[PDB]
RNA sequence: GCUCAACGGAUAAAAGGUACUCCGGGGAUAACAGGCUGAUACCGCCCAAGAGUUCAUAUCGACGGCGGUGUUUGGCACCUCGAUGUCGGCUCAUCACAUCCUGGGGCUGAAGUAGGUCCCAAGGGUAUGGCUGUUCGCCAUUUAAAGUGGUACGCGAGCUGGGUUUAGAACGUCGUGAGACAGUUCGGUCCCUAUCUGCCGUGGGCGCUGGAGAACUGAGGGGGGCUGCUCCUAGUACGAGAGGACCGGAGUGGACGCAUCACUGGUGUUCGGGUUGUCAUGCCAAUGGCACUGCCCGGUAGCUAAAUGCGGAAGAGAUAAGUGCUGAAAGCAUCUAAGCACGAAACUUGCCCCGAGAUGAGUUCUCCCUGACCCUUUAAGGGUCCUGAAGGAACGUUGAAGACGACGACGUUGAUAGGCCGGGUGUGUAAGCGCAGCGAUGCGUUGAGCUAACCGGUACUAAUGAACCGUGAGGCUUAACCU
RNA sequence: AAUUCCUUGUCGGGUAAGUUCCGACCUGCACGAAUGGCGUAAUGAUGGCCAGGCUGUCUCCACCCGAGACUCAGUGAAAU
RNA sequence: ACACAGGUGGUCAGGUAGAGAAUACCAAGGCGCUUGAGAGAACUCGGGUGAAGGAACUAGGCAAAAUGGUGCCGUAACUUCGGGAGAAGGCACGCUGAUAUGUAGGUGAGGUCCCUCGCGGAUGGAGCUGAAAUCAGUCGAAGAUACCAGCUGGCUGCAACU
RNA sequence: GCUCGCCGGAAGACCAAGGGUUCCUGUCCAACGUUAAUCGGGGCAGGGUGAGUCGACCCCUAAGGCGAGGCCGAAAGGCG
RNA sequence: AGGACCGAACCGACUAAUGUUGAAAAAUUAGCGGAUGACUUGUGGCUGGGGGUGAAAGGCCAAUCAAACCGGGAGAUAGCU
C-alpha cells in the first residue's frame, strides 16, 4: 500500500511526461462565412458546410 | 451424464427398485457415465422378496438417461427418468430375466447383447 | 464481450431508457429539432425513424400502435397528419445529426438531431 | 483475540 | 543472648493469584520460522555368521564397521520482542530425485503369465468419498499409478478460520481460597486504495544513418510431450495341464489442451404471448406505468458447454544403463587403449506460437523527393525565400478489434453505420368489423399481426473542399569496377 | 458421560465406507445424591446426529441485468 | 466535528384490493437524495436464469432454493391430560350464468293504527347494502396467479418454562 | 412549462423539546456548497412574530428539594 | 382468562453479506426474537468514586472503568530505554 521511501522529482516528471494534451492540428474554414470551426462541427454562427443550420 | 450419487431406477427384475451409483468405473478421474458404460452402485430400496437386499455393493449398465444419447445423424434420444440394468460384480452378466422399456441400439455388444435380446424396444 | 450487439445501456436500466427514448420522441416530434449529447442522438434516430415509418400508412391499427410507444395523441396526430405526408417520398432518413461543441457543465459532447423538412 | 498473535 | 544456614547477616515481625490485568525494558532470554551441528532419524556402503533342500552373496542378512543428506526428534541461543501472523482446508504452484506409473536394461531359486532385486531415466502423469478441526491414519471403491521430499513444516497486503491460544460459562481433578489444568465442552470483530522489484498484458518516444509502405529469413524464447482397453498375429511360441506371450498392427476410450457454434442445450431484463393487482389515457374497447424483468411461457443474434472437430506423433542426430565387432597391452583372454556398430518417454531437431531494441538493430521488393541565394567560429555549420513529395497523423462512420492506446474496414470516384425494402427467424390466428351466445367467450377475416443483434440489396441520412506533420538526391575512409 | 487418560474401549444400529451420533457393557485414571442424583410433557434465534423435500453449496461453471472499476471534464484526499 | 444512509416524544391518517396502521398501486401534498458525460474489459458488489446430477460442497446444508392463504377432511408416539398440533398429509379456489331481473342476513322509509303526544311505540315493507354455497358453462401451461405469506420429520445432551 | 419517475401509517401536514433569525424581499458570487452556479439554510441591506379565551406566568399539589426554630456533628456541615 | 398463539407500530440484536483511511468511533441490506407484559416510552427527580447501581458480565456510571473525570501534592519515582 505505502511507500517505503519517497519518489524523486525526476521519477514524478518521467511518469507525467505522457500528460501532454494534444492541441487541434488545425480549424477548418468555412466556405461562405470564414470562421474557423471544428471538422464535422457547426460554427458558432450556426454554418456548416455552407449551410445556414439553426436559426 | 450418471455421476456419483445418482439415483437411477432399476430397468430388469433384480429386485431393487431404487439404486445410488457410487462409482464411475473405467478410468482416472472420469467424471459422467453415457448408456455405454458400467457404474458401482448400492442398493438403496428392494422388493421383499427379490434376488437382492438392501446395502448390495455390484455393477450395473446405464440403460436410459434424461441427457439423451446423440446419434451420428445429428439426431438425440433422451429418455425420461434414469435407468439401469444390475450386473453380476465379477461376471458382468445381468441377473434379472425380463427387461422393462425400451433401450438404446448404442448398447449393442455382446454381454450388452444378452441384455439386449430381453428388452421389447431398442 | 459484446460481439455484434446493438444498443446502447446510456447508464440506465431498462425502464429508464425507454422511458428516457419515449420522452426524446415527443419532443423531437414536437419541437422539429432538439439539441442533446451524440449517443442519445444516435440512439434516438433508431428510436424515433420507426415511429416515422409507422406514421407511412393511416389506420386505426397503426395509430394504436404508435400511441402504444409514445403516449401522447397530441404526438400521434401530428405525426399521422403532417409527418406522413411529408415524408412520404423518401425511403428512410427522415433525420439529421449535426455535432455542436460540448457542454459547459459536463464537457460532453453535443449534437442536433432534427428532420430532413426545414 | 489471539490468532494474529504469537502466543 | 542469632539453623541472622539465603551463613558479609535489608525488618524485631511477611504467603499466594491474575486468561481482567498494567507500565518500563529485552532478541542480554524462551515459543514459530532461519542459522550452526548432526547424537537421533532416513538413505547408502563394508565384512560376513546364518537362512534359502546342498549352496553366504536370486532374495534376506546377525555380530560389528564407514559415510551421505539436512530429513524427523533434538542440542546451542547467532537474527527478529520501537511485532518475522500459527495447524488444517481452498486457489495457484515450483524444484530435487532417493522413480509410484510409463520407458530402457542386468541377474533371478526367470518355462509362459506375473513377479523379486539392481542399474539408467524427472518428458508427461500421479484418485473420489465416509469418519475426524485434523496433517496422518483406518475404511469403501477405482486407477497405468494413487511417489517421496524442498520451497518461512511454499502460499492470510490471495480466501477461510474448524483447531490451538484472550475476555463468558460448565464438568472431572487439584487447591482453604483467589484460581489452575498439551484434560474436556458450548460461544467468540481476520485491516490495507500497491510507490519499487517481480510477473501477465498493452501502448508512446527515440534508435536502426534520406524518407516511406510492405513481405520475410530467423538468433533466441515459450507451449506441447499422459495413458487404458479391445481385436489381429494367435489360443501360436512356452507349458504335463491350468494357463498364455515378446515383437508388430489397427480400432476405440479416459483425463488434459487448443479451436468453433454446424448440431444438441444454457442464457437471451433489447422479441412475441399469457396473466394478477392497481393507476392513468374522458369512457367502452384497446394500450401504457408500477409491483424483483410483477409473476411466468417460449425464444433471434451473440457469448458459451454438457456440444462438436483437432492434437500429443512418426522420423533424424548424439547418447545413459546395457549389449557388441575387431584388437593388443599381457603368445591367451578382453566391448577399449587405436578403430567400428547398436542402444531409452530424458538431450538437439521434427509440430505449434512469439520474435531484427538479434543496438550483432538483418534481407528482399516497391515508391517518393533533381531550387535559388547570403552569413560566419568555411563546419557532418547557421540562416532566408520558394516548394512540400511518397506517406503519415488528425477528423468522421465504425468493427465477431478493444479497459484506454492499438488493430482493421470505409469516407461520396462511397455499402462504413443508421434508416428503408425484401427475406429469414421467433411468438402464436393482432386490432377493427360481422356472426353464434343471456353471458364469460368462440368462430370468420387469418398462420394473422408484431418482430432485437441475422441475411441479400438500396445513397434516403451521416461519413466536407481542405488545412497539419513529414522534404528538396542523403558524411568519411578503403577496396572492386565503369565511363 | 458437558466427567474416560489409555482410546477411534468392545459389541450392536444407522452408512458402500461413521474418531461424531444412538443403544448397551462397566476397567467410574478422576459420577453420585440440595456446591443436589436420576427421570421428564412443553419450551429454546440452544449443542450433536440422521431423513424427506429443495436447490449454482458442489461436479463446473455459463450467460444476462444494474452499481463501481476504465476513458473524458470539474473538484480533490490519506496512510507512508 | 460534516448540508453525516444513524438517533429523537405527541397529533392527523383518504381510495381500490386486503383481516389489517401489513402489502401493492394511487389522492391531497411533497420530492428526483448539489458532480456529470461516455464506454460496456478482468475483478468486486446487488440480483435473475440455468442442461444432467442433487449436499458429492463444507468444520457445519453456512448462504441460497423451497415452504407459505382461507375453508373442509384427517392427524401418531408421548403427556404434567392443557398439550403435542398449523403434527404429518390431502382436496377446492379465476370469470360468466342460473337458483336469486342479487338470495340469507343488516339497515329500515312512505303509509296505516295506539297514545299519557314525541327525540314515542306496533304492523309494514319500499329503498340501499350484501355474503357464502350448489349447479352449468368457459378461458389458460398455470386461478391463494403479482406483492404478501410456516420447510417438515426421527433420535439425543443441557436448562423446567416467559 | 410539458412529459417521466419516487414517497404517500410518509420522503405529507401540525407541534412539544432543542435550536435562534435559518422565515420574506431586494441585491452579490471572493470564501462556504465535496462540481458549475445566474441558485442557496452563504455575504449584505431592509422587513417580519399583534391574544381576556392558545401556552407560560397564575391557584393547587406528587416524587423530590430547601427548610425558621429544633436535634445531631472537630469546623465545614447532616437530618428534619 | 393467559409473564397464551400468529403477526405490524414499538423494543431488541440470532445468522450471513457488505462496509473496515466507513455514509456510520457499532451502521446498512436480507432474513431473525419479544410484541398485555418480569413490557416499552416521555417528562421530572434520587443514589457517586473504594462509592453507586447491577435478573451478576468485574458489567454500567457522559465514545473513559479489576476503581470516572478535573485540579492540586508534582519537575512523584524510574538500578529502565
Ligand atoms: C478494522 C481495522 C482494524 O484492524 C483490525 O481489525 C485488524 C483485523 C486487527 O487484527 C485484530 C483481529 C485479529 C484476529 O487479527 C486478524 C487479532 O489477532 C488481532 C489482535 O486483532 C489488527 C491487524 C491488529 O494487529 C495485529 O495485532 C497482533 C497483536 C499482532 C499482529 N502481527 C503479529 C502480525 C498484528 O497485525 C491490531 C492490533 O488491532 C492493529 C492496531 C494497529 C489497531 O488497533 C488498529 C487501529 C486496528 O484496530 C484497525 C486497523 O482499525
Amino acid at each position: 500500500a505505502v511507500q517505503q521511501n519517497k519518489p524523486t522529482r525526476s521519477k514524478r516528471g518521467m511518469r507525467r511526461s505522457h500528460d501532454a494534451l494534444t492541441a487541434v492540428t488545425s480549424l477548418s474554414v468555412d466556405k461562405t462565412s470564414g470562421e474557423k470551426h471544428l471538422r464535422h462541427h457547426i460554427t458558432a454562427d450556426g454554418y456548416y458546410r455552407g449551410r445556414k443550420v439553426i436559426a | 451424464m450418471i455421476q456419483e450419487q445418482t439415483m437411477l431406477n432399476v430397468a430388469d427384475n433384480s429386485g431393487a427398485r431404487r439404486v445410488m451409483c457410487i462409482k464411475v468405473l473405467g478410468g482416472s478421474h472420469r467424471r459422467y457415465a453415457g448408456v455405454g458404460d458400467i457404474i458401482k452402485i448400492t442398493i438403496k430400496e428392494a422388493i421383499p422378496r427379490g434376488k437382492v437386499k438392501k446395502g448390495d455393493v455390484l455393477k450395473a449398465v446405464v440403460v436410459r438417461t434424461k441427457k439423451g444419447v446423440r446419434r451420428p445423424d445429428g439426431s438425440v434420444i433422451r429418455f425420461d427418468g434414469n435407468a439401469c440394468v444390475l450386473l453380476n460384480n465379477n461376471s458382468e452378466q445381468p441377473i434379472g430375466t425380463r427387461i422393462f422399456g425400451p433401450v438404446t441400439r448404442e448398447l449393442r455388444s455382446e454381454k450388452f447383447m444378452k441384455i439386449i435380446s430381453l428388452a421389447p424396444e431398442v | 464481450m459484446r460481439h455484434r450487439k446493438s444498443g446502447r445501456q446510456l447508464n440506465r436500466n431498462s425502464s429508464h431508457r425507454q422511458a428516457m427514448f419515449r420522452n426524446m420522441a415527443g419532443s423531437l416530434v414536437r419541437h422539429e429539432i432538439i439539441k442533446t449529447t451524440l449517443p442519445k442522438a444516435k440512439e434516438l434516430r433508431r428510436v424515433v425513424e420507426p415511429l416515422i415509418t409507422l406514421a407511412k400508412t393511416d389506420s386505426v391499427a397503426n395509430r394504436r400502435l404508435a400511441f402504444a410507444r409514445t403516449r401522447d395523441n397530441e404526438i400521434v396526430a401530428k405525426l399521422f397528419n403532417e409527418l406522413g405526408p411529408r415524408f412520404a417520398s423518401r425511403a428512410g432518413g427522415y433525420t439529421r445529426i449535426l455535432k455542436c461543441g460540448f457542454r459547459a457543465g459536463d464537457n460532453a459532447p453535443m449534437a442536433y438531431i432534427e428532420l430532413v423538412d426545414r | 483475540m489471539t490468532h494474529s498473535m504469537r502466543l
